[PDB]
């Protein structure tokens, strides 16, 4: 047991999280009381001190004279669901005949939803995010033509044997998912889980993953946070000769059961690389608009 | 439905209404979440809290 | 067989759509959830945090882009003159475009509730004054003397140990929601303007400076409501990422 | 019976006469994990009272045309105390935090201070001035040690998010008109229950001058701004040989 | 292959093709082929008044 | 003609969606099956049982093939010496590939629970010695030193009656499951090293011979769990089978 | 796999037919209903003016 | 020597903690593992050549003839099971034509 | 459901929860497997089995 | 930065105008002696 009477009446070992808040349900707006004229001592509702951190609790009745309003306006549009179940374009693939980008049938994307700046500065908001997924693939030729051509999706988890090319054996799949679709067909739409072996994304990882000597030859691992790197996307035509149909694949991602932790402020400027809070140096815009004079509009 | 219990909600205090056709539950629908707001933590996160009535420096 | 129809709405793609899709994975349980602070369940909880309003949006070189969150106030003829004037929506390329309430109403389309704009004075502890905040129901045009700008909702704030004053501007609107106010046939949704007037003087003392500055900081109420989603207005991208 | 505070965690102990309050970070104190959250099977070592007490870290000069400054936590103590020669055994690591930055004026100076905490403040670069070049921060710039770092661009923070929407964090005002000291307690803010303490870096404190100083000839000219923090309810787990990065 | 998309008024518009606002992260939009039956959707009561 | 909605998802063929699909043989009752010894349940049960770990990896050649089992002793200078050192990762090219763990977590991404690593001695009876077989958690590079090496997780072992210990791996991480770590970002997963000094000797009396040879063997822990199957990396396949 | 049969009637536009429809905007309330006065419940009751 | 494992807990040989482990066990069971659709054959049907110049072509019934599939079926050796068989045909060019 | 029962799987100790639309059983899906593990047959295998806080050989 | 690491006291000047640092008896003995120079520096409180 316990004889020492510093540890017997200690708090070593508080596991609880102590919390001073205290969720209330809140369907729809706050209502407003009667407020008559008020003219006392003392009691004053509209001074504060913004020295102290804390916002502004002061009531619209305590200001000025108000009216009984009851106040229906629901709130079930500001949350979590309802703001990120909105498919945005996350990733692009080309496959074009005659060319040096993808000359092979066959092209490799890596997973990352931070390709496209209108997406990016949604899901930038918060730091911590954790959600499953809802892909689609939308494949057209560039000219938006839809041509009978089969095609086959395979996510790649991190660490299985890359495709070098489009007769390799890796796309045999015999334990990876893999979806195949034509073109004359709905596309295709998958569900993915929260497959982190955290216990949430994070979109800014501040430090280094690796240890040793940071010179200037392993500076381009910061702010790569592996658990977030989800593989590899790959597409190809299946077949063994060359196809003669240019293809465009487009990726499409809505998010469902979303929770969201620790919100930060949203970008204003550029982006200008993937995974890189990098902006330009001499083109700093202000987030706002100019005017003439202050006194003025 | 007698299924898996492995969407990423659970153990939570907000209770879904869903739709699900499959064995596991991260494919279901989105559904309605509950309504429940806290703005005593981004707001008036200090300890000892005023009344709205007094001024808080005396 | 079972007897079916097929109605129109088929072989569509509504991005927008709730409904079961097909999962990739059999039988998976994933991490499970630890106590991580800060958990959001509503987008009304970042609404009600104060952040600084550049009322100040005069200068626009880089070297002085620090400069646009707060204006100056100094010693005057005592003539109750004019020290800053903004318009009050929340929707427009302004003032409130800085502010959580600025980006978090560019993704809706129309808002309900009371806005509240919270000042702070700081100058120095020897240095009194008194400032006259009036807010402007629409169709008011800008005032030409402080006579003139008394009639509206005002607040007369003074210098003191407490060095921040709340005014809440009312919700009056004729109807439930408004949306983003612009130039043109969109001046029909316009809550307004808020000006900042001086009441009697800034008075100091020998030793203190002249020049004091006041900060901004604006919030939302409790009774604050959006609605319909929408894509984000004032931002722009470059071509060519990468 | 609100101006003035005490602060007594181990063997140190903080007096002012001039503070505003005490903020409660997210509205959570700090604490240690729980089994359920708890990934290890090693028990966990805790110093009670030799690790959770104050650090005064450095004296800064806030001269008229400051910018700002950045500490990163907790690289700031890997060099100090038992503390810093418990992060440099042991590989886990869990601590809330309690900071307390100190500025004090006369009642002739006016000016005003932003004290904020930013989870996973990533340091951004200018990409060469025009943006082309693919350049990163280097070692001397991400972890700045227990000197600070000043701030290039302070109005976008120098990680591409503006200054004025900043306080959707935490923060306090130092207002050197009503008040003198700023304290903020920051419980654990990381998706997993341990971490290591010798890269990730948890937030990033930034003191940032929004109002400038001001004073007429004849006051003294240097006005100090000091950081005083200490971790509260610290734990390590996994011990190895002592290694410095 | 053709993309329906309802821009909210304050949205900006696309100013041609290949512009980076058909990129539909909250505007709800819809996909159709025309080797299909023709989309339908369902607008609520979208007004202020 | 039932009113019925084709949604997104249709036509497609996902290699891993379950559902009913349509028999082809009609009130077929199969071949009922009988009582076979050694029925697997889980995967699980495959972890658990003890494999042989190559530690000493060095010769190439055909004909030296077996030698790549078992790692030698000897008589040293009696200066706290190093005989053998390897990580400790289940997913990563080593040692650890040529067991039954290795093969079945290359089917996985991710793994959790503690390793344990089981030793055995193969020399005389009248040789005896004592062996430090020291454990680091990851962030400690290779030591140079016995007394720079003792500071981790170590279990001290003594020849005897009895000729195998267990050092079982602690599951000493900052997640809940880790991932297959690798050269570059994919250090983030690195389980650590495990290296085998001389505690004080290897002592042998005349007669007996001068080299003796110890075995590993590796396995699992009870609280093992492997996560997302996947496809497997250490292997490779040549063109044009037949 | 559940069995199902095509009937005609498929892929056409009756521009009369009353059916579900895919919603836009998820967990939308509209501005709420005031009283206003002169609400028709029927178009018989403009025939008798 | 004795050829069974270790039974060595992890508390009898350090200091543990108290843990309530809740990590499911459900991915690594035998239908979690097999029921993920592999190619098994490849039947080719050409039009002027050796191989099957008459439009048919005969295939024998076996799940050994592609690598990725036969290594995983022989890690045991009885099974017994079902099975859910899927007929992709398409031009060696990738192109579906109405045939 | 009325149907045959003729899976693969029937008299076995293991219970499932599958779903079926036609007449014969192999043709439904995969379902929930009970977990039930069993360490002590490949793993100690052993006629007399001994404590863990005892040396085997003595 | 040194000196921090014992125990201290941070004193801000305001309205009340004193601080009590109370030194605690940090000793390996019961009673202590007068410190001198020599052998009987065993006896040392410490600095302040
Ligand atoms: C056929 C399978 C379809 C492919 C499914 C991919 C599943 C990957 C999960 C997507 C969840 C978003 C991943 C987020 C990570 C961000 O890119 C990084 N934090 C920043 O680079
Ligand atoms: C239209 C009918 C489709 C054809 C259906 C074929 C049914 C045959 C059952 C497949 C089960 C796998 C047979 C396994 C046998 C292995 O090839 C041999 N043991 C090794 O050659």
């Amino acid at each position: 047991g316990d004889r020492v009477a510093d540890v017997i009446e200690s708090s070593i070992g508080d596991s609880v999280s102590r919390a001073l808040t205290q969720a209330l349900p809140a369907p729809t707006g706050q209502n407003t009381q009667v407020s008559s004229h008020r003219l006392d001592t003392g009691e004053v509702p509209a001074l504060q001190a913004a020295e102290i951190g804390a916002s502004s609790n002061t009531s619209d009745e305590s200001m000025i004279e108000t009216r009984c309003v009851l106040n229906s306006h629901s709130t079930a549009e500001t949350t979590l669901d309802s703001f990120f179940s909105r498919a945005g374009l996350v990733g692009e693939i080309d496959l074009p005949l005659e060319g040096t980008t993808n000359p092979n049938g066959y092209a490799n994307w890596d997973i990352d939803i931070t390709g496209y700046a209108q997406m990016r500065r949604k899901v930038e908001l918060f730091t911590y995010m954790r959600f499953d997924a809802e892909f689609t693939f939308v494949a057209c030729t560039p000219t938006g033509q839809v041509v009978p051509q089969l095609l086959q999706y395979m996510f790649v988890p991190p660490g299985a044997p890359k495709p070098e090319s489009r007769e390799s054996l890796a796309w045999q799949t015999a334990t990876n998912p893999s979806v195949f679709v034509k073109l004359t067909d709905p596309p295709a739409q998958v569900s993915v889980p929260f497959m982190s072996p955290a216990s949430a994304y994070q979109w800014f990882y501040d430090g280094y993953p690796t240890f040793g000597e940071h010179k200037q030859e392993k500076d381009l691992e910061y702010g790569a946070c592996p658990n977030n790197m989800m593989g590899t996307f790959s597409v190809r035509t299946v077949g063994s000769s060359k196809s003669k149909y240019p293809l465009v694949v487009r990726i499409y991602m809505r998010m469902k059961h979303v929770r969201a932790w620790i919100p930060r402020p949203m970008r204003n400027q550029n982006y200008l690389f993937k995974a890189n809070p990098n902006y330009a140096g001499n083109s700093i815009k202000p987030t706002g608009t100019s005017r003439s004079a202050i006194t003025t509009l | 439905s007698h299924e898996n219990s492995n969407s990423a909600t659970e153990g939570s205090t907000i209770n879904y209404t869903t739709i699900n056709y499959y064995k596991d539950s991260y494919a279901a629908t989105a559904g309605k979440q509950s309504l429940k707001q806290d703005p005593d933590k981004f707001a008036n996160p200090v300890k000892d809290i005023f009344t709205e009535m007094a001024a808080p420096l005396k | 067989g079972f007897p079916t129809e097929l109605k129109p709405g088929t072989n569509q793609f509504l991005t927008t759509d709730d409904g079961v899709s097909a999962p990739i994975l059999p039988n998976f349980h994933p991490t499970p959830c630890i106590h991580i602070p800060g958990e959001v369940r509503n987008l009304l909880e970042l609404c009600q945090v104060e952040t600084i309003l550049e009322v100040n949006n005069v200068p626009t070189n880089a070297t002085s882009l620090m400069e646009r969150l707060r204006f100056p106030v100094s010693a005057q003829a005592g003539k109750g003159e004019l020290c800053a004037v903004f318009r009050a929506d929340p929707g427009r390329d302004g003032p409130w475009q800085s502010t959580m309430l600025g980006q978090l109403c560019g993704y809706y389309t129309q808002w309900s509730g009371s806005l509240e704009v919270t000042f702070m004075f700081t100058g120095s502890f020897m240095a009194t004054g008194k400032m006259l905040i009036a807010y402007t129901p629409p169709g008011g045009p800008l005032p030409k003397d402080r006579a003139t700008a008394m009639l509206g909702t005002h607040v007369i704030w003074d210098f003191g140990l407490q060095s921040s004053v709340t005014l809440v501007i009312p919700w009056i609107s004729n109807t439930h929601y408004r949306a983003h106010a612009r130039d043109g046939v969109f001046d029909y949704y316009t809550t307004g303007l808020v000006s900042i007037w001086y009441q009697t003087n800034y008075v100091v003392p020998i030793g203190a400076p002249n020049t004091a500055y006041i900060i901004a900081l604006a919030a939302a109420q409790k009774n604050f409501t959006m609605k319909l989603c929408k894509d984000t207005s004032h931002i722009l991208q470059t071509a060519s990422i990468q | 019976s609100d101006r003035v505070a005490q602060l007594t965690i181990g063997n140190s102990t903080i007096t002012t006469q001039e503070a505003a309050n005490i903020i409660v970070g997210y509205g959570e104190w700090p604490s240690y994990c729980s089994d359920d959250d708890a990934t290890a099977v090693d028990k966990p070592t805790r110093p009670d009272v030799s690790v959770n007490r104050f650090y005064t870290l450095d004296t800064k000069l806030w001269e008229k045309s400051s910018k700002g400054w950045y500490w990163k936590f907790p690289d700031v103590l890997t060099e100090t105390g038992v503390f810093g020669q418990n992060a440099q055994f042991h590989y886990l690591y869990r601590s809330g935090f309690c900071i307390h930055v100190q500025c004090n004026a006369s009642k002739f100076h006016q000016g005003a201070l932003l004290v904020a905490i930013l989870p996973e403040y990533v340091i951004g670069t200018v990409a060469g001035g025009t943006g082309t070049e693919d350049s990163h921060p280097p070692y001397k710039q991400t972890q700045p040690g227990a000197d600070g770092f000043e701030l290039q661009h302070p109005y976008v923070l120098d990680a591409g998010i503006p200054i004025s929407q900043l306080t959707v964090c935490h923060h306090q005002r130092i207002n050197l008109r009503t008040n003198n000291c700023a304290t903020i307690i920051v419980p654990y803010m990381n998706t997993l229950p341990f971490d290591s303490a010798l890269n990730h870096c948890n937030f990033g404190l930034l003191v940032v001058p929004i109002s400038p100083l001001d004073f007429d000839q004849g006051a003294t000219p240097v006005i100090p701004i000091t950081i005083t923090l200490a971790p509260m309810c610290s734990e390590f787990a996994g011990l190895r040989q002592a290694v410095t990065q």
